[PDB]
């Protein structure tokens, strides 16, 4: 029952990058020109 | 001689580790994952336009826009002719969940919002205008407004 | 009577826009007009409770 | 595309694809081409403009896959600003689109 | 019937555009006329089939 | 001859430890608890102008 | 019976980690065009 | 069978350059003449 | 045994050189004149 | 009847051109006026197969 702690290492890695990227938000760019 | 076609075929093992089908089955699963990624749960709101005239009663409700995280809104401001009425000044609460690109004499207002429940309010101050406008912002509906025209009994 | 669509929805507060364009926002408890009383105001799912029963919605082409 | 500025119409929608670059071309409803005073983006990363300061013509490369935005433009004579969705991964990509105004 | 044909699908909204040159857009459940009530909407496959028992797809070949 | 399907197989799972149904219930309770943090108690004000 | 004492741990860095963000308030800017 | 983590672990470098390669997606160009 | 694994290890050199040479295309010439 | 080549040849889709100057380009699932309904296109060696046993092919010169 060892692989538990195995199999929720690297998930839980891989859940804390993917809601990064879930905040991720940027601005927006007023484009002027004559 | 038997034996070099031995070292070729491990050679060919341990040249591609990655059969071309496999390549074919990771790409495939990789666009999937991504894709879900991507994916949000819940519906996504309808994108709307609205025509709605401003009240300035000193006993009335102010009005309210819709907002939708990320996507620019457009908010135009017209008298009661038609003819649309610039802006003197104006100021928003919370300016870090949303920002604000307006050239200094144009009337159109582009409001993008950073953050997914955070709601704000907005004092506008006009050209031939003394008592000020006041709307509120809210984000987070179930149909984002594109645009909101404005008519002023102005 | 006149009708009503839900126009805002959060936690607490309600706004409705009515038939001739009238908007209201409203708290928890109230007597509405023509419906009753405000029973119970649920942010998810868009629904309103009222003391004749009835659920104020969203709109169907405006959805 | 016969764009309306009605009130209550649904705004038009943009099929993207990844890399290519999709054209749009813009003109009245008489048909003489009508030129960009400015415009905005929502998510400048998935789309990339190389609009020319004095033409009625855009260029939209998305960068992703499946991340879908929004635009607002307007032109010279125009003062109501034009809202567009913009919708990446369509089976029926567009190298080019005309927009025939009703202004 | 005038025929309508899937602008573009997303999960959760459709866009749908028929002959008449009026492009629109909706969520699952709606009642649409010539096709009775949308049940479900594909976000796969490029169709969609109402409570009806009616499938609007793409076009054949502008597609 | 099976070694390759296995080896294949258990990238896969090195590759991706979570289902893709995985993920878009994580995009739901991360959702959720992004308005359960954003909400607010009480009744919110109701917005006034007197004179 | 140890599972109050992880528990401990962790939700008191991410209670103070909430707090901060309701006692993170930031001012408003007035913006003048001529 | 120690074998299967052997062609397991180069396997796994080996699908990870190709969809680095499958990351990136570079811009377009403008030029003018005259 | 060891020779299927020298011939291996110089094969993969060579063959690691040779598709090294063939994983390289270079760029067109252009010259004007008056 | 007019006579098609293959003029460009991927996964997934194909391209083909008529005698008369018609190009047009057919995915797996799609029907051909004249030559029937697309059993199969293969990405390589330019092949495709019509309902009919229509062979499309590059041409004999242009190959």
């Amino acid at each position: 029952q060892q692989e538990i702690q195995q199999r929720t290492s690297d998930m839980l890695t891989a859940a804390t990058q993917l809601v990064q990227d879930w905040k991720q938000v940027e601005t927006q760019v007023y484009t002027e020109g004559t | 001689e038997v034996i070099d076609k031995k070292a070729f075929k491990d050679m060919t093992r341990n040249l591609y580790p990655l059969n071309p089908e496999q390549v074919v089955k990771l790409k495939q699963i990789y666009e999937t994952s991504e894709y879900a990624k991507a994916a949000t749960p819940g519906t996504p709101p309808k994108p709307t336009a609205t025509s709605q005239f401003v009240n300035l009663s000193p006993g009335s409700t102010p009005p309210v826009i819709r907002l939708s995280q990320g996507f620019v809104s457009s908010l135009v401001f017209l008298d009661s002719t038609g003819a649309p009425w610039p802006i003197a000044a104006y100021d928003l609460g919370d300016p870090s969940s949303f920002n604000i690109q307006w050239d200094k004499t144009s009337n159109t207002l582009m409001i993008q919002a950073t953050k997914l429940y955070n709601y704000g309010n907005l004092a506008v101050r006009l050209r031939g205008l003394n008592t000020p406008v006041m709307l509120t912002l809210i984000p987070g509906q179930k149909a984002v407004d594109y645009r909101v025209d404005l008519r002023v009994q102005g | 009577r006149i009708i009503y669509y839900i126009q805002a929805v959060i936690p607490g507060r309600a706004w409705l826009i009515g038939s001739n364009g009238s908007t209201l926002t409203v708290r928890e408890g109230s007597k509405i007009p023509g419906y009753g009383m405000v029973k119970l105001i649920d942010s998810l799912q868009g629904r309103i409770l009222t003391s004749s029963g009835q659920v104020i919605k969203f709109s169907q082409e405006d959805s």
